RNA sequence: UGUAUUAUUGUAUAAAAUGGAAGAAGAUUACUACUUUUAUGAGAUGUUUCUAAUAUUUAGGUAGCUGUGCAAUUUGUUUGUAUUGAAGUAUAUAUGUGAGUAUAUAUAGAAGAAACAAAUGAGCCGAUCUUG
RNA sequence: AUUGUAUAACUAGUGGGCACAUGAUUGUAAGAAUGAUGUGCAAAAAGGGAUGAACCUUAUGAAACAUUAAAUAUUCUAAA
């Protein structure tokens, strides 16, 4: 997964956020799918998206950090999220990259700088 | 910044202590770890400099390594000025070249940032090209410039040439005096 | 009880116009941080009518606009704006 | 015109007296947004005055509107000699409540604390 | 008042989609036509021409077709054609054809009194 | 750690709720067998309501 | 809310002094500029010349009657300098120029009546010290400018001439 | 205090055909080099209302292919209008996203409309188009 | 990562192309001639380069409110 990020570098920032950051991400905008179609997420759809194995929002995310064999089925059943523009927009350019003088690339830890604003 | 329209006591550059290491593997478990100090605004832009120097001296690739612990240093100012003396080299066009300046400021991250403001006119580079060796304090009988031992004399007074309005207004009578 | 001002021009590209909100300056303000208290005012502005007699149409200042104090002001029939660098005034009653 | 704010009422409205021509009250009712707070204050006990909403008339925004004058009622009469007395004891406050207020030039409203 | 006339009022338009050049030449019509031309600047959508009709101009289906009395107007021939009519006494109103004599039109309005239907279409 | 999803087959969905031919007893036929394979849990009846729904080459002969 | 102004001239950039005017104007107020004669323009004096000398070519081949007029007097070049800010063409600018007036040196009717200055086109206030620069009506005598002598003289003599309450407060109380 | 190199930078070398182009006025703090803040600004991106085969997912489009609908003349069946005034024509008003439809007033004087099916000589701005 | 995948039947338009970025052959050279990979104009809206088929941001029904990108903040011209 790493070598296919390394490819597509010139749209894509990247890095790794923390547990209280990723916790205000899926109560905001979260969408399931259930029999290829969105819904609302609720406490009952979680029930036939996992049928009967989950019954909670906060096991989701328990699931992702701690990496277990509910990874790959958790994680796809969310849609992509959808976020608004940056308050207070970007500093240098959208072009080049972040150890250039822009934004894109790999930001290690400071991609928590970046998502509050857009969130 | 109360009084100036820029930050001149605490610049973007910062200081930062560095240590690194090789990834263990099969044939060669606990390698050798290095340390360094390079200026940077953040971890990350200095994670790529010393990065690229640990390129040249040994053949170590940067994709290799693991970054061990970097830490900021800051220092407990008092408000003297001191002198400084910078050695460093800077990239231009034809080549590389190395050369040598004496300042005086309060501490070195300060120090650092009048040698930026000259560089913007003798060289005219960026300030990324800039790489600097080292920072020392110098005391007394060191000073191989004139302009450091013309102001290090004491008492010193020199009036100023007033030019300089006191009114954020548009228009004022005529008389009213600007002092 | 009002504060004289200036409708200066609408809101404003280079090349295009946005018809419904327009510009004020407000007498004696100069800053951002002034300009905020003026929010949810009344403004009145006074045109004519047919036959003559004093028509009245009021609006809601919605925010600021700039670093100097220029405020941006909704109203019921937009200006005709040939009433540029007429005069308006502003209320001292807040609506919400 | 400076105007005493005795007692709010129900109908999003406020009772209220302004001051005569000679030692002599009325009362009106407005709005609460039509108004303007200042930081002098007199006390006046909320339990001596009553109220009645028929009693008073109110006045709205547009001028062209005759009111019509209501007798004046006895319970206003012992409230009168109970704020006309008020008025007799701070310096100078019948004349504070005479002169009509003005927005000062060259200067910000909302700079100075009123 | 009724309810339904003020969120009539809520969707109307101005734009009137004339025919492009209709004011020049007097040969055509101000009927709408499309361009398929291949230079023309009216059918790319250039910013300062006229404006095409599209699905997204289209008012919902309670508030189409809707008098501004807030009813909807039906056409009868007779004095006895009103019969189908009777029960939708709030919701449909009658009007007189064009065709119908001045005799005949007196006994209309006696029998849209008596059952309580609303006439637009007098004198 | 999978989870398989329900596969509806295409013989048993419906396309077309009127038929193309200009016969009356057919389509009142066609739109009883439809009411009743919605609320049905037999496949082979869903199979009859796509069947009627079709061209006449769709359907041939049987000896 | 409308002022009218009248305006000093002297000691200000000829350039700059136009740029804040012509924002003045398209608001709708008026105002009056006194001694257009001795504005500043920097530079030394022999760039100044060229510069003029190159304004003083273009004219038309056909007819030069209806060709690029150039003014002399001191006033009516200051004119020229405000109408290239100001869209003269339309309405809109057709208005804001019947507020303006110039004229040269002091004339008698404002001999009472104040003055304003502006801190942002001053030139001890505006630039570095220490260049080299001239005067306006300075360069417009090699020009052509039949009279910068009686104008000198008059205004500066103009220049040179300038350079019981314990009772009541208790009555009415 | 001066002679050697290196880096940055200024001037000369530099000549054309009607009156001229940093977009222009004009600028020496509106030019050039290097940093941090503030604000303006796109069917972009967010929030709410509505229309298109419970669209929280889709919607541009030349050549070109398919579906749902409006206008005209004649034929079978059913229903109805008219000398207290049919068809035509000229001005308004309402209604339809649009091809279009309905009504009102003036003029004129003898026949015309709607629904379920049928037959085509079935809808013009252009052709150095034809006739007046 | 994808709820479908696979298979048949019938039929239209087109066969004069040009431009940008990377790299080449002939030619003194060309807005010259001829090949290779990617994306465009042709057939593509709005905003910016004063003006321009191809340059830079950028996916598409009718509108209102807030946040940015490309580019700019003496004046024409919204913004120290
Ligand atoms: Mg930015
Ligand atoms: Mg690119
Ligand atoms: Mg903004
Ligand atoms: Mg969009
Ligand atoms: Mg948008
Ligand atoms: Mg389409
Ligand atoms: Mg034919
Ligand atoms: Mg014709
Ligand atoms: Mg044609
Ligand atoms: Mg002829
Ligand atoms: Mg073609
Ligand atoms: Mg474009
Ligand atoms: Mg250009
Ligand atoms: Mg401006």
């Amino acid at each position: 997964m790493k070598r296919m990020l390394q490819l597509a570098k010139d749209y894509i920032s990247y890095g790794s956020i923390s547990y209280e950051l990723l916790r205000k991400l899926v109560y905001k905008h979260g969408v399931i799918k259930v029999n290829d179609k969105h819904r609302k997420l609720n406490n009952e759809n979680i029930e036939d998206a996992f049928r009967g194995e989950l019954k909670c929002i906060e096991e989701i995310i328990h699931n992702i950090y701690f990496g277990t064999e509910y990874f790959k089925v958790c994680a796809n059943t969310l849609i992509p999220f959808r976020l608004k523009s940056p308050q207070g927009g970007f500093k240098g350019k959208k072009s080049k990259g972040f150890t250039e003088g822009g934004n894109l690339g790999n930001h290690y830890d400071l991609i928590g700088e970046l998502v509050e604003r857009m969130l | 910044m109360d009084f100036a329209k820029r930050n001149y006591t605490v610049p973007p550059f910062k200081e930062y202590k560095l240590s690194a290491c090789l990834t263990p593997t099969s044939k060669n478990p606990q390698p050798q770890i290095y340390e360094s100090t390079i200026y940077a605004q953040n971890h990350v832009f200095a994670r790529s400099k010393f990065f690229k120097l640990l390129n040249d001296k040994y053949k170590l690739k940067p994709s290799k390594l693991v970054l061990l612990g970097a830490e900021e240093i800051k220092e407990q100012v008092t408000g003297e000025v001191k002198n400084y003396g910078i050695s460093f080299v800077f990239r231009c066009k034809k080549g590389l070249q190395n050369s040598y300046r004496e300042f005086r400021a309060i501490s070195r991250v300060s120090a650092l940032d009048f040698l930026f403001r000259e560089a913007a006119i003798r060289i005219r580079c960026k300030r990324n090209d800039i790489f600097v060796i080292d920072i020392k304090e110098l005391e007394d009988e060191e000073i191989k410039t004139g302009k450091v031992a013309e102001f290090n004399q004491p008492d010193l007074k020199f009036p100023v040439f007033g030019k300089y309005a006191n009114t954020r207004d548009l228009y004022v009578p005529v008389n009213t005096n600007l002092s | 009880m009002f504060i004289p001002g200036i409708f200066v021009s609408h809101r404003r590209a280079l090349r295009r116009i946005r018809h419904t909100q327009a510009l004020i300056k407000i007498n004696n303000v100069v800053n951002k941080e002034q300009a905020k208290n003026y929010i949810g005012h009344v403004v009145v502005s006074k045109r004519l009518n047919d036959d003559k007699t004093p028509r009245d149409v009021e609006g809601v200042v919605i925010g600021v606009h700039g670093n100097k104090g220029l405020v941006r002001v909704k109203f019921e029939r937009n200006m005709p704006a040939k009433s540029v660098t007429n005069v308006v005034e502003v209320r001292l009653v807040k609506k919400e | 015109k400076r105007v005493f704010y005795l007692k709010g009422l129900d109908k999003n409205l406020v009772l209220c007296a302004v001051l005569k021509d000679g030692n002599n009250v009325s009362f009106f009712k407005i709005d609460e947004s039509y108004l303007l707070a200042t930081s002098t204050k007199i006390n006046i006990n909320v339990n001596e005055i009553h109220i009645s909403e028929d009693e008073v008339p109110l006045i709205t925004k547009d001028k062209s509107i005759e009111i019509m004058d209501i007798e004046n009622s006895e319970k206003m009469t012992k409230i009168e000699k109970s704020i006309m007395d008020e008025v007799r004891k701070v310096d100078y406050l019948k004349t504070y409540l005479n002169t009509p207020f003005e927005i000062d030039s060259s200067v910000e409203f909302y700079s100075q604390k009123y | 008042p009724n309810p339904l006339i003020a969120i009539k009022e809520e969707f109307r338009k101005k734009i009137k989609f004339v025919r492009h050049h209709s004011d020049r030449y007097n040969r055509v019509k101000p009927s709408w036509r499309k361009p398929r031309g291949i230079d023309s600047n009216v059918r790319k959508g250039l910013h300062g021409q006229r404006k095409m009709p599209k699905i997204g101009y289209k008012k919902p289906d309670v508030v189409r077709y809707l008098l501004p009395n807030g009813l909807r107007k039906f056409i009868i021939h007779n004095a006895d054609d009103l019969e189908p009519l009777i029960c939708l006494n709030r919701t449909y109103c009658a009007e007189i054809a064009h065709s119908v004599g001045a005799k005949k039109r007196i006994a209309i309005v006696n029998r849209a009194k008596e059952l309580g239907i609303h006439v637009t279409n007098e004198k | 750690i999978t989870f398989a999803k329900k596969i509806i087959p295409k013989s048993t969905v419906i396309k077309r709720k009127t038929v193309k031919s200009p016969n009356p007893l057919l389509q009142s036929l066609a739109d009883f067998y439809i009411k009743v394979a919605k609320n049905c849990s037999n496949d082979d009846i869903k199979r009859i309501a796509k069947r009627l729904t079709m061209s006449n080459k769709d359907r041939p002969v049987v000896r | 809310m409308h002022k009218h102004i009248v305006v000093d001239a002297s000691n200000h950039v000829a350039g700059k002094l136009a740029s804040k005017i012509a924002k003045f104007l398209l608001e709708g107020h008026k105002v009056t500029v006194l001694c257009t004669e001795r504005s500043i323009l920097t530079g030394p004096l022999d760039r100044s010349i060229l510069k003029f000398k190159s304004f003083m070519n273009k004219r038309c081949r056909v007819n030069p009657r209806k060709g690029p007029f150039h003014h002399v007097l001191p006033s009516m070049r200051f004119k020229r300098i405000i109408r290239g800010m100001i869209p003269y063409k339309f309405h809109k600018g057709k208005e804001a120029l019947k507020n303006l007036e110039c004229h040269e040196g002091i004339p008698s009717e404002f001999i009472n009546s104040e003055r304003v200055m502006f801190p942002e086109c001053l030139l001890k206030y505006c630039n570095k010290p220490g260049k080299k620069y001239c005067l306006l009506g300075e360069l417009l005598v090699k020009f052509g400018w039949k009279h910068s002598k009686i104008v000198k003289e008059l205004t500066d003599s103009i220049l040179e001439k300038e350079k019981e309450l314990e009772k009541r407060l208790l009555s009415l109380k």
